[PDB]
């Protein structure tokens, strides 16, 4: 009947989980670029910058 | 590596350059070690015919 009895468990789970999402989610940052994508980067600057 | 060109395209003879002598003439790598000597010739090169 009651629930929340094993919050340990879950607890593991739940920060997994977390951590891999916001390291995927890290992908879409810019990072001072001017662009985060490397294909528009590369189709619109010459190699030098 | 001698030739002769116009007082305005010397700007051109630079590594990661682009113009016009320096795609279709002379292209020098981008990461070029080496130095580069521009002088005039007005009184020898240049004809009055």
């Amino acid at each position: 009947s009651t629930a929340s009895a094993l919050g340990k468990l879950q607890n593991v789970v739940n920060q997994n989980a977390q951590a891999l999402n916001t390291l995927v989610k890290q992908l879409s940052s810019n990072f001072g670029a001017i662009s985060s994508v490397l294909n528009d980067i590369l189709s619109r600057l010459d190699p030098p910058e | 590596d001698s030739f002769v060109i116009r007082g305005d395209e010397v700007r051109q003879i630079a590594p990661g350059q682009t113009g016009k002598i320096a795609d279709y003439n002379y292209k020098l790598p981008d990461d070029f070690t080496g130095c580069v000597i521009a002088w005039n010739s007005n009184n020898l090169d240049s004809k009055v015919g």
